[PDB]
């Protein structure tokens, strides 16, 4: 009965869906080979507007490994090397795969994917 | 021969004159009583049914049928009853059987007014004619007698007609009769699921025939909220969606239809609903997806319609209060990525509940101390059983002052998954790559 939970849902269940203040996220956005004005960039954040409570905390636990939101704002985010900002970086890769997270960097590559569609179509699969 | 057939005749107008006071429940009860005698019950019921085909001055009773026109019930001149009079006498005589079936008539009443399982072929007969087929009511009670009596051809027509045209109580009496008809003959049910099947498929042929109604004018709506009048007829609580489910219902329960030209057609109109960015104009289709996961799915096709659908079923389901796991979805409980967060949480509350149902839940009270709540809880609970644990809980920290229980329970809650991280019980330490989360403190054998 508890095994039709993912292992994010049932996080979600003991500890419940937070509130993802997706403002103070952006104020804690690092980008590294894309930049704030990219339209992937502009792709990324409205598909993360887009995503319901669930789904974006599901990409909190992608990108970070938790749903926990911290209480002072994610720029007090925690990584391996003490206060690291959420950051997103592009894969160089072929753009026919996934983004990868390292959640202990709370780092992010993404590939440059052609389009909104199909970077919410992948996002939305790796979660 | 308690009474005779005059004395019956003189009872039986009674059946006859339209009078709210009079107790027609404990003139039921007399012919009941009477009809304990077989050859009283005999003509008693070849009367009454004679009633009924002859529906389909002392006699002198007129009766308010409509605005303006108060008839007289009996047309003497080879008597009749005045086709306004016919439904109530239809309504009384029907009252009277059903009690008959939980348990020359003319020419005497004229020498008056001058001073189970054979007749089962006329009452099926009986649907056919216009005053009963005419009024659901009578439909229902018609349809209760056969469900009672239950327990050829035409008259099966007749029987399914009433499924594929115009009650939900008077078809589910429907339904016990096309069962209960099943159980006699392999014969019977053979041609009765034929014919529910042949019904079933024109059913399903005019549904893709609306349907492709509909998907073209949502092609013409966005070429260029939904209230396609196209709509309408699949609203309606009498469209040809509610009556091919129901069929099928009826066929489910009688295995114990060929249709992708309609099954792809559904497909493609569910995707264009989707794609048009409007979300309970999926639902005028529920009960035909509910009818494709009752034909597939069998106690696949639906699995690929699940997930080009995905959210699509998720809609229907998160806004059907049918409970997961006792409506026909519950099959894709094992494939559980097709299914929202909440829907299965919904799920999930619900088979808790219907599981533990046979379980009463008492109040419990649980003394605790607040500055050693952790071990006492252990002390007090480690031993107890997990029903007693379902036990509501609420807390009393000594000597405090009362509170409100539900707080309290919040802040011991609170207090315990804070207890759990303290280093003091060894039970969780904090990855030492991410450092806010927990895993299981290997150092919990000290």
């Amino acid at each position: 009965l508890i095994s039709i939970f993912t292992e994010q849902e049932l996080e979600l269940l003991i500890s419940g869906l937070p509130t993802i203040d997706i403002d103070d996220l952006k104020s804690n956005t690092e980008y590294h080979k894309y930049q704030s004005n990219s339209i992937q960039i502009q792709w990324f954040w409205r598909a993360l507007r887009s995503f319901d409570q669930a789904d974006r905390a599901k990409f909190l636990q992608f990108v970070t490994g938790t749903s926990k939101v911290p209480l002072q704002g994610f720029a007090a985010l925690e990584g391996m090397n003490g206060i690291q900002k959420f950051q997103i970086h592009r894969d160089d890769r072929s753009t026919d795969r996934l983004p990868s997270a390292h959640t202990c960097f709370n780092q992010l590559d993404l590939p440059a994917y052609e389009s909104f569609e199909k970077l919410r179509h992948m996002l939305l699969l790796a979660i | 021969l308690l009474l005779d057939h005059e004395a019956l005749s003189c009872l039986l107008v009674l059946l006859f004159v339209d009078e709210p006071k009079l107790n027609t429940s404990r003139l039921h009860r007399v012919l009941r009583n009477l009809c304990y005698h077989a050859q009283t019950r005999h003509w008693v019921i070849r009367s009454l049914l004679s009633i009924l085909q002859r529906s389909s001055s002392w006699l002198s009773v007129s009766m308010d049928a409509a605005l303006g026109c108060r008839t007289n019930i009996f047309q003497i001149q080879t008597v009749h009853i005045h086709p306004q009079a016919a439904p109530v006498v239809c309504r009384h005589v029907l009252d009277t059987l059903i009690q008959l079936a939980k348990v020359d008539f003319w020419d005497l009443l004229v020498k008056l007014d001058n001073m189970e399982a054979s007749p089962l072929g006329q009452l099926m007969n009986m649907l056919s004619h216009p005053v009963i087929r005419r009024s659901s009511l009578l439909t229902e009670k018609l349809l209760r007698l056969l469900s009672l009596i239950s327990i050829g051809l035409t008259e099966n027509q007749l029987q399914l007609s009433v499924e594929v045209l115009t009650s939900e109580e008077g078809l589910e009496d429907a339904a016990n009769v096309l069962l209960q008809l099943s159980r006699g003959d392999s014969g019977t049910r053979d041609t009765v699921l034929k014919l529910l099947l042949n019904g079933a498929r024109h059913l399903g042929y005019t549904l893709c025939k609306q349907i492709g109604t509909l998907l073209a004018e949502l092609r013409e709506y966005n070429l260029e909220e939904l209230q396609l009048p196209s709509m309408s007829m699949l609203t309606s609580k009498t469209s040809t969606q509610k009556f091919f489910l129901r069929v099928l219902q009826v066929i489910i329960q009688l295995r114990d239809l060929s249709l992708d030209e309609l099954w792809d057609m559904l497909g493609e109109c569910l995707k264009e609903l989707e794609e048009s960015h409007d979300q309970h104009a999926v639902l005028v289709l529920q009960p035909a997806v509910e009818a494709f996961f009752l034909v597939h799915a069998t106690e696949q096709k639906f699995l690929r319609f699940a997930e080009t659908h995905r959210t699509v079923l998720n809609q229907i389901l998160r806004q059907s209060t049918t409970h997961l796991a006792d409506g026909p979805f519950a099959v894709l409980v094992d494939y559980i990525r097709v299914l929202d967060f909440d829907v299965k949480r919904k799920y999930f509350r619900q088979e808790l509940e219907r599981l533990d149902e046979g379980l009463r839940k008492e109040d419990m009270a649980v003394h605790v101390r607040r500055d050693h709540v952790f071990e006492d809880s252990y002390r007090e609970l480690h031993r107890k059983s997990p029903e007693e644990m379902k036990n509501r809980l609420y807390i009393v920290f000594e000597g405090e002052e009362g509170q409100d229980a539900g707080g309290l329970l919040r802040e011991w809650y609170m207090i315990i998954s804070r207890e759990m991280f303290n280093p003091m019980y060894a039970l969780f330490r904090t990855s030492p790559g991410d450092r806010v989360t927990y895993t299981i403190n290997p150092s919990s054998h000290c």
